[PDB]
RNA sequence: CCUAAAGAGUAACGGAGGAGUACGAAGGUGCGCUCAGACCGGUCGGAAAUCGGUCGCAGAGUAUAAAGGCAAAAGCGCGC
RNA sequence: GCUUGACGAUCAUAGAGCGUUGGAACCACCUGAUCCCUUCCCGAACUCAGAAGUGAAACGACGCAUCGCCGAUGGUAGUGUGGGGUCUCCCCAUGUGAGAGUAGGUCAUCGUCAAGC
């Protein structure tokens, strides 16, 4: 599932990493956050690039195992090759269960066929944004936000404050007073 | 004179008609600057001192020149070039022009209902024109030369002009 | 207030039509003789 | 082509680093304008030319509102 | 053709072209794009001939951003002319590119008519390309 | 207040002169009541002698006029010898140097201190 | 000013601009003061004149190109 | 030990905004313009003589992260020396190592003198 395997680092660099990723195959790391100094560890580049193609990857909590030390953690950044696109480095949360935590959250639209503004009027849609970012507790942390489409006419705008959202979540934008398009419908093209 | 007329009755009554807590914050009216913009005298240059003398015999206080900030030819005008004089007025020599402003002068005019009740700035000042100056007494009228516009602003200490607008209540402004 | 700069300013009178005498300081070191004011303009009374 | 002008280098800059000893009358930086300001036992040229007036050591500490540079002498 | 309306200099130096693309190489409007895997520059009329090709197979809908604008001059010397005598005029206008730059976006359209319409585009440009869906991060 | 601000950026060029020639600074302090003056050292740092009109001979509410401000400055004169000074340099702080400042200068030239 | 490779210097029929003056006050000193711009209110002028208020902090200014400076203003006004 | 006033050190982790509060003393607004003095007009500003009112404005203190400002660890870019390749560009050994971003922090900390408890 949302398993990961860890292995403590021990040399820093730019030598000694580039080392990892030419010879031994391995993704430098490092776990940062809660209460505790920042620990670099390492793992696989193959079993990393296997859990990140899971939809809710980010938006979920992963059960770390350093060494035989486990713990609760979350996918804060991600480093990828400009050119080829693999996995460098990355860098995880830990998760507490009493402290606010932020996170990218995907956009599931859904029943786009029968929109008004598609089956009437034959227009477009267009999704402006495809996540939002998001602060809320660990225990109430969503997979991700839908998004309704089905009473949208043409030249409709949807806006942040249009969408619902679960128990206990802030979007960080609105809250920001910055609500902006998430998905619109428009004339064709041609 | 109006000075015994604000400290009496208009600012212990306006106290309680805007619920005020403090005295201090009671509004009041600190002074009264009239100029008259001549965009005249532009080739002329000799009426600038003439009319430096209508508006010298109406307050009793001698004006001054006011002078382009900036040259800009769609007026024809360029920068140290007079355009304009200006008076101010405060204390004592600002009750006794309004008392005559009040009613001496304003009753004739010509014509008018009352004065624009809506010419307040966001800040509770009132500014009001004057379409011809031989609305005052003490100057003659066989005696001026052409007509022109004086004006008029008046400058309180008001937060708002909801305050200000019933400071100018009192003293009985005919507000149509 | 500047010293011989400024005209002269003095009480005087004013007495309008509708026997109204008000005292106010002016510049015309004479009395004076109106024609109407607020006790007897139209728009001031109700008209 | 209607290019071909320039002028002779002026030769700016610092004269005299941090630590260094210095004399009366020497100079210590050549500006065109004022990067570095006169601090303590310094004065300025006419031309903002920054001139030793005591014996000691340069200081080049920035301090006070404005962000400003300043080049000041202290005890050797 | 694509180029500034207006520029502050006429001309520019050679300069040279270095490093990878760590900026402009998300998929940040579109959902599937046409990313750069090799370094050059291209003419703005390979830009503008590629999009030709590039709308003309969709032909039905969807929407394309460019994310590579022309805006440095290039220059040359006419023939039968020396060596010296100043610099030469502006000729046309090239985008320096760099291993990870996205140039072409689209949306609205099925992913195996994306694939179609990229392939399209790529055969017109002078240099590798790559096809690359779009990520959270 | 706008009032305190501009007269405060008034008395900051000869403040910084004082402290480039590193000259002792008499500095003198107006309020609508009293009067105040002090001897800051060279810099700003210590206070070497001071005097005021709240000190306990002058507490009796002629205050805030010409002759009240002379007694003053006499006075500082005394406590300023008392801590070996002289040759001062006066500071206006901003004020117009005409009147109630101006019989406090007077009356130290009269103490002994110089300017 | 760039080329010029973070001390100085550094070439091309390389890329861009200026000078062959002005000022008896446009210098000295003491004292005093902050600009452009936006909005609102006001007699004709109206997008733009002079006036009042709020915001703004230098986006103004510097005799003259560009660069570097400018609150003790190096910017502005008055007396001697 | 605490409050108020003056002068400094340091220049945003110290600022901006938004709320609460202080008049016994201090400070401020305040009363008046005979005298000193002032306005290219005006006691608005400067100045003088004060003690009837109010802390309304201003100032000070106290709170809050909304903006601002600080800001790691790790990774990345560049780079001196030696050696390579498919040599417009990169790679290896070794030393060095940002900028941006992330977790987060901040509603300052001191010195001298004078008044009141
Ligand atoms: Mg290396
Ligand atoms: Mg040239
Ligand atoms: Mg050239
Ligand atoms: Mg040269
Ligand atoms: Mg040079
Ligand atoms: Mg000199
Ligand atoms: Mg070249
Ligand atoms: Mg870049
Ligand atoms: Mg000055
Ligand atoms: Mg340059
Ligand atoms: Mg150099
Ligand atoms: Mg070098
Ligand atoms: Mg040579
Ligand atoms: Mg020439
Ligand atoms: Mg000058
Ligand atoms: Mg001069
Ligand atoms: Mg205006
Ligand atoms: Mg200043
Ligand atoms: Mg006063
Ligand atoms: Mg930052
Ligand atoms: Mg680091
Ligand atoms: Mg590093
Ligand atoms: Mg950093
Ligand atoms: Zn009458």
């Amino acid at each position: 599932d949302f398993i990961l395997n860890a292995q403590v680092r021990s040399d820093l660099g730019k030598g000694a990493s580039r080392r990892l990723r030419r010879n031994a195959g391995l993704v430098p790391a490092v776990v940062y956050g809660g209460d505790k100094e920042p620990q670099s560890v390492t793992l696989e580049l193959r079993e990393i690039a296997k859990l990140l193609e899971n939809e809710a990857a980010f938006s979920h909590v992963i059960a770390l195992n350093v060494g035989g030390a486990k713990e609760t953690v979350l996918i804060k950044a991600l480093q990828r090759h400009p050119a080829k696109g693999f996995v460098m480095h990355a860098d995880f949360l830990r998760v507490v269960a009493d402290h606010k935590l932020t996170a990218h959250v995907p956009l599931h639209f859904i029943n786009e066929e029968v929109a008004v503004g598609v089956k009437q009027a034959g227009g477009e849609i267009s999704h402006t944004i495809s996540e939002v970012e998001v602060s809320c507790l660990p225990k109430d942390l969503p997979e991700f936000i839908e998004v309704d489409m089905a009473k949208v006419e043409l030249g409709q705008i949807v806006h942040l404050s249009d969408l619902k959202a679960p128990k206990g979540v802030e979007l960080v934008q609105l809250a920001h007073g910055n609500d902006l398009a998430v998905a619109n419908i428009h004339a064709s093209r041609v | 004179r109006l000075k015994e007329i604000y400290r009496k009755e208009i600012a212990p009554k306006l106290k309680e008609e805007l619920q005020l807590a403090n005295v201090m914050e009671v509004p009041r009216v600190t002074k009264i600057t009239l100029n008259m913009g001549l965009g005249e005298a532009v080739g002329d240059k000799k009426i600038i001192e003439n009319a430096v003398a209508d508006l010298e015999k109406i307050t009793g206080q001698k004006p001054v020149v006011t002078y382009a900030r900036k040259s800009i030819a769609g007026f024809k005008i360029r920068e140290g070039w007079p355009i304009g004089v200006k008076v101010t007025l405060r204390s004592d020599r600002m009750y006794e022009f309004l008392d005559r402003l009040l009613s001496i002068s304003l009753p004739r005019v010509r014509d008018f209902r009352g004065l624009n009740a809506k010419s307040f700035d966001g800040r509770g000042n009132y500014s009001m024109g004057v379409k011809e100056q031989i609305i005052f007494p003490e100057i003659d009228y066989d005696k001026i030369d052409a007509l022109r516009g004086l004006d008029i602003t008046l400058t309180t200490t008001a937060r708002t002009d909801d305050e200000g607008r019933a400071l100018l209540r009192a003293f009985k402004f005919p507000f149509r | 207030m500047k010293a011989d700069i400024h005209p002269t300013y003095e009480a005087i009178e004013a007495t309008c039509s509708c026997g109204n005498v008000i005292k106010t300081r002016s510049t015309l070191c004479k009395p004076i003789h109106l024609d109407v004011c607020s006790e007897c303009h139209p728009f001031y009374t109700g008209k | 082509t209607r290019n071909g002008r320039d002028s002779e280098s002026k030769r700016l800059g610092v004269k005299l680093f941090g630590g260094q000893a210095v004399k009366a009358g020497n100079i210590l930086v050549r500006q065109r304008g004022t990067k570095f300001h006169a601090g303590y036992g310094v004065g300025l040229g006419k031309d903002h030319t920054l001139f030793a007036k005591v014996d000691g050591v340069v200081k080049f500490e920035t301090k006070g509102a404005f962000g400003r540079k300043y080049v000041s002498i202290v005890a050797a | 053709m694509l180029q500034p309306k207006r520029t502050k200099f006429r001309k520019q130096m050679t300069g040279h072209n270095r490093g990878l693309a760590h900026r402009g190489s998300k998929v940040s409007f579109g959902e599937y794009a046409l990313k750069a895997t090799s370094r050059g520059r291209l003419t703005a009329r390979q830009i503008e001939s590629a999009r030709r090709a590039l709308t003309r197979h969709v032909k039905r809908g969807g929407k394309i951003w460019i994310r590579v604008f022309p805006d440095k001059p290039v220059t040359k010397k006419p023939l039968e002319v020396r060596m010296g005598k100043g610099k030469g005029g502006v000729e046309y206008w090239v985008a320096q590119i760099q291993p990870g730059k996205v140039l072409y976006e689209i949306e609205g359209v099925s992913e195996e008519l994306a694939r179609e319409a990229f392939a399209l585009a790529a055969a017109k440009l002078p240099l590798a390309t790559s096809f690359v869906k779009r990520t959270v991060m | 207040s706008v009032k305190k601000e501009t007269r405060l950026r008034r008395a900051r060029k000869a403040r910084l002169k004082m402290r480039e020639l590193e000259t002792v600074r008499l500095c003198v302090y107006r309020s609508s009541q009293h009067i105040y003056a002090q001897v800051i050292a060279a810099d700003g740092g210590k206070v070497l002698a001071s005097a005021s009109t709240l000190d306990k001979d002058l507490r009796e509410g002629a205050t805030g006029n010409i002759d009240a401000a002379k007694k003053v400055g006499q006075l500082v004169a005394e406590r300023a010898k008392a801590a070996g000074v002289t040759q001062v340099a006066f500071d206006r702080s901003g004020f117009k140097y005409h009147g109630r400042v101006k019989a406090l200068a007077d009356a130290a030239r009269e103490g002994g201190l110089e300017f």
